[PDB]
């Protein structure tokens, strides 16, 4: 009962793998199956080419080699899932196989011409593969084909230098590349090409933001998804390449003056050589990732989607409640709250740290330091540390997520906001700490459905299972015909207050969004107030 | 020569305790006592405001002297009359800034203190005698203590509920 | 006797026992137009009052006594004065209708039921109002306790000074605190406390009330205050620039003379009615004539004294109505609509330039002010945005700080209760969407709605407001005996809504203050996300 097909490339043969669960069938899996050349030698830092062809039968049934990434080398906490450093060896289980050539992505198939879901990974710009997710509940529930991969990250995927010589920005490359195949191979799988859609969180959420306005993406996918993750954010793409990239150059050994020769430099020097190295960025910011290069990106995002130039696609937004965990880690382990001072002194960094204007620093640094502070229990301390949490989560993720929301609506798009609430009660996570970002994840996939795991150690409940069934539901359906209620009105199929609430657009004078969690219902605003604090009065303060 | 307190070995104290909702808050004050002793060194009579208040008054012994510094919210400025075991008595009065002082007849001192300053010992809370918890306690004999319409030692004598003694402290009869 | 007689130091005088429309209270033996000063008529112009000479035989003391020199037909600041006041202006010209230069005269209510004293000072401006507009007789008649009601210099004839000695103004205040020394001498007479005196005033008349709590001259006077509606800081409450208006109004009289004693006398030597007619028009939110830093009555501005903590602890009761600027949202007052974006700003803009005028900081302001208050749940909604608008100068003038003086004063351990208002009588003029507005608490004060509708207010009132106007007097009652508004009598209807409230302090760190209304309730920091922007933020921008 092993499964075979006849793509464009070859045949290639599957594993009808079964599952624990009973309403959910057996699902067929290809594992590892390559869509690109592997980018070794002058290849790499290239543009993805088309894959070779194989004769007979590919025997793609086993999960492919990791991308090159030093997982223990000192990286950003803040921007990466709270999970993802909590259960590092977890992901260090799944990360060991690490093979510059690693373009290759793993399929799913149902069993009972249906939607296809492409999944983007990596919470940062250089982490994370396509086996970190067993993706596979979703598409007997959806009966659509869930798709991951893997591409080439910062060093390998978007090393630039403001010239022809580095263009980075190749993840991308890599991400279109594996659109494209899956345009003219997903073909004859039962997938439907006029459904094909894509998503991610994180850095993933930031590279389809970045995808939507690419001209490279004319076509292909129809809706996206984008969870926990803008184009605007201060991480969303970097602005010194030259700068990192001379450094890293001087860090490798050959910083030519040239360009040209400083990137014969990095093309004759070994993978784990490179990647094992390195570098610093400023807080907050990214050392190698997509960049202004007129080809993927004609300008900054922020900049295009004021013009609106792009072919409106139906999206998905949400923001998890908390999601700044990490941003509150040295206070976090105080029996008391944090100190006046302490959180002066962590809102004083915050401030120069993102803006530093010479024009006026204490104007924003007091504006901001009177706004995020609830007068009712000034000298609550507690209440202090969530704010600070708070403060940084809009900024980073809400605000600019409301932003890009808001200019895609006033382009007549079809756009649906949510914001996610419910969180795992996991152990190591605080009591009193709330969803994190990328909480959502696992009731994404159903973790719960399939029984905890090494990615996730929850104790869930029937509560949380559940939860993750009408959350599939609603992304599933949104994947069918750009309605979260279209396709399946929503069922447990297991007091469920899931089926009378009803999505509604977002509409930028109504701000209506879906509240995710235990409770949901809709509402007119998520902090109105602090949304327009961020995007009004701020930039007034030049 | 009055009501006689006598502070024995170590001496102590008697304590006064104004009720919370009744502080007074006076411009001028009127400060009177009788002490006999022959200390070189000491402080006689203490009296600061509540918490977080800085004004205070103090009259104390300096090099055998007998000098009265004090606070109203801006600075400290003190006078002092430049004790023989004797019955002296010692009168002490203010208008706010304005401080004067004599002892019995000898001719009166008074301060005129310069520039803009507070003129209200705000929220008086208790009155301390004889340095007890000022690292200084006083051991003598005082009779006639007095402050502004307010004899404690008297009422020390009426054995009031506001009133606390502590420390070596004898009463004559 | 129906028409008793009493005596005081300057004599006897002549009262009557007049009986209240009620049928639950008892009489008041009243007092009207008792003299307490010499009438400054000629050279004394200008002058502090000085005690009268006493009369022979008895004086009877049953007439309304003159109002003090005022105009109505003119350009009063309508900004401060209460709203009933201006609604039924004429109304109140028929109280002000005897105008004469010997205005200093009080009046009184004792009744029959020591008796408490109560003292109440009038004013929605510096430049308007008679005691006599007020009737005492049912506040007495419901306490057991002694209103107090007093006329005093208004206006130019009061506020009047160079900067120099001569002229210091501040006059008004100087008779207002004679006849508390009057009533320090007189009162026992009547049958109430020396020792239990309460002054009580609203508006125009709370500013001066915290004078004198600033005073050096009032240090014995009385034990207790009352205030509501603007203490001492608001942009109104004090004059800095007397000079420049005297200057103007001896212009505009006639003779002005370089030199301010030369220029005295001459208005010494004119007559007081062509002064009240001239017209001088101040700055908006500015007072052309009033109390000024002089060194005598108020030695530095009230915010440097307040900070410091110059003050003789006296019990005080502080409150604001809900919305109290209704008169400054006037001209969409009556649209249907709300304010428009092209008129919300342009009103921001303008308060902000009159007050916080700077060029080098204007738009931080600006802007900044424009987000605070604008509710964005419905920022497009347009009718909600005239609440705000109302919302943000109430703010600024009454609430803001009344709370720094609450603060202030509890830092240094000074019994202060803190009280808001938010019920309010159907008036025909007032608009629906109106609340709790300027001026809408003196009648319950003094009880009007326990003898009705009257032609100050002629709004009627339900039964359940007059329960309520007897709580709050009740309160007030109190509070004149002991200061704990709750101690001496129990609140009673005589359901009850204030039956288990107990009022606390306002304690600096737990901001606690008394909610009165429909539904009394305990809350603890009065709209603490606005006060502090006006009070700790909007100073940092202004280097
Ligand atoms: C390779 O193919 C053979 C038969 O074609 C199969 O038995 C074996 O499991 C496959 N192994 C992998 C790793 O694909
Ligand atoms: C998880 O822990 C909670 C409390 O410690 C407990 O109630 C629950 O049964 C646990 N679940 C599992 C699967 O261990
Ligand atoms: C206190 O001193 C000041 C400054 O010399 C003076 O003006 C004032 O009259 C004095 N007061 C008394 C009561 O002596
Ligand atoms: C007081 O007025 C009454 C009534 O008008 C009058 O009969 C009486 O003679 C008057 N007495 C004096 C002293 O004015
Ligand atoms: C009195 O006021 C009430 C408001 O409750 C109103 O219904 C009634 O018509 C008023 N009566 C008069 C005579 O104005
Ligand atoms: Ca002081």
């Amino acid at each position: 009962r092993f499964p075979v097909v006849n793509t464009a490339y070859g045949r290639v043969r599957g594993v009808r793998r079964e599952l624990n669960n009973e309403i959910l069938g057996p699902v067929v899996q290809f594992l590892g199956v390559p869509y690109a050349t592997p980018p070794l030698g002058a290849r790499r830092f290239q543009p993805p080419e088309a894959p070779a062809s194989w004769p007979g039968v590919r025997n793609a049934t086993t999960l492919p080699p990791a991308c090159p990434q030093n997982l223990h080398g000192a990286l950003p906490a803040i921007m990466l899932p709270v999970w993802f450093t909590d259960n590092l060896e977890a992901a260090a289980t799944y990360v060991q196989n690490q093979s510059e050539d690693c373009l290759y992505l793993n399929l799913y198939v149902p069993t009972e011409k249906k939607p296809v879901m492409l999944f983007l990974h990596g919470g940062s710009y250089m982490e994370g593969t396509g086996n970190m997710f067993d993706g596979s509940v979703l598409a007997a529930y959806g009966n659509v084909i869930v798709v991951t991969l893997n591409y080439r990250l910062g060093v390998l995927g978007f090393l630039s230098t403001g010239d022809q010589a580095a263009k980075g920005n190749y993840g991308l490359l890599d991400q279109i590349q594996a659109l494209r195949w899956l345009s003219e191979n997903i073909a004859h799988f039962g997938g439907d090409p006029e459904r094909i859609t894509i998503f991610g969180s994180g850095a993933g959420a930031s590279c389809v933001n970045l995808l939507i306005l690419s001209h490279h993406s004319e076509g292909l996918f129809q809706k996206a998804i984008a969870q926990s993750g803008t184009a605007i954010s201060s991480w969303s793409v970097n602005y010194q390449p030259l700068k990192y990239t001379r450094l890293l150059a001087a860090k490798v050994g050959c910083d030519r003056e040239d360009s040209t020769e400083a990137v014969e430099c990095l093309r004759r020097k070994s993978s784990r050589e490179l990647v094992d190295q390195d570098v610093q960025p400023a807080r907050y910011h990214i050392a190698f990732g997509p960049v202004v290069d007129g080809d993927v990106v004609p300008d900054d995002p922020e900049i295009l989607m004021q013009q609106g130039e792009f072919l409106n696609y139906d999206m998905l937004i949400g923001v998890n409640q908390g999601e700044g965990l990490k941003f509150v880690e040295d206070s976090a382990e105080s029996e008391d709250g944090v100190s006046a001072s302490a959180f002066d002194f962590t809102v004083s960094n915050f401030v120069d740290n993102l803006y530093g204007y010479p024009e006026g620093k204490d104007v924003l640094r007091e504006t901001i330091k009177f706004m995020y502070t609830d007068w009712a229990d000034r000298d609550n301390g507690e209440m202090r540390r969530k704010t600070l949490l708070a403060l940084f989560t809009d900024h980073q993720w809400v605000a600019p997520a409301v932003a890009t929301a808001k200019l895609h609506a006033d382009y007549q798009s079809p756009v649906y906001f949510y914001t996610f609430y419910h969180h795992c009660q996991a152990e190591g996570r605080p009591e009193w700490a709330d969803a994190a970002h990328g909480d959502e994840l696992p009731y994404v996939f159903g973790v719960p459905m399939v029984g905890a795991t090494d990615l996730f150690p929850c104790n869930f409940s029937k509560n949380d299972v559940m939860l993750s069934a009408v959350v599939m539901t609603y992304w599933t359906n949104f994947a069918k015909t750009g309605d979260p209620n279209q396709p399946v009105p929503q069922d447990t199929k297991f007091p469920n207050r899931f089926e009378e609430v009803v999505w509604s657009k977002f509409n930028s004078k109504e701000k209506q969004y879906l509240h995710i969690g235990l409770k949901p219902r809709v509402r007119d605003n998520y902090r109105a107030n602090k949304v327009a604090f961020w995007l009004e009065l701020v930039p007034h303060l030049h | 020569a009055g009501t006689t307190y006598i502070f024995s070995k170590g001496g102590g104290q008697i304590t006064y305790k104004w009720p919370p909702n009744d502080r007074p808050s006076t411009r001028a004050d009127r400060l009177a006592i009788g002490f006999s002793t022959v200390q070189k060194e000491a402080v006689l009579v203490r009296v600061d405001s509540s918490s977080g208040l800085g004004d205070y008054l103090e009259l104390h012994i300096h090099q055998g002297k007998i000098g009265v510094k004090f606070n109203v919210g801006t600075d400290d400025i003190a006078i002092e009359e430049s004790n023989d075991g004797k019955y002296h008595v010692v009168r002490f009065t203010r208008s706010g800034g304005n401080a004067t002082l004599q002892v019995d007849s000898w001719p009166v001192i008074e301060r005129y203190p310069a520039g803009r300053q507070l003129t209200i010992f705000n929220s008086q809370a208790t009155i301390i005698i004889g340095g007890k918890e000022q690292g200084q306690p006083f051991q003598g004999q005082l009779s006639g203590l007095y402050y502004n319409g307010l004899k404690v030692l008297n009422m020390a004598a009426e054995n009031d509920a506001n009133i606390a003694i502590v420390g070596n402290v004898r009463l004559v009869g």
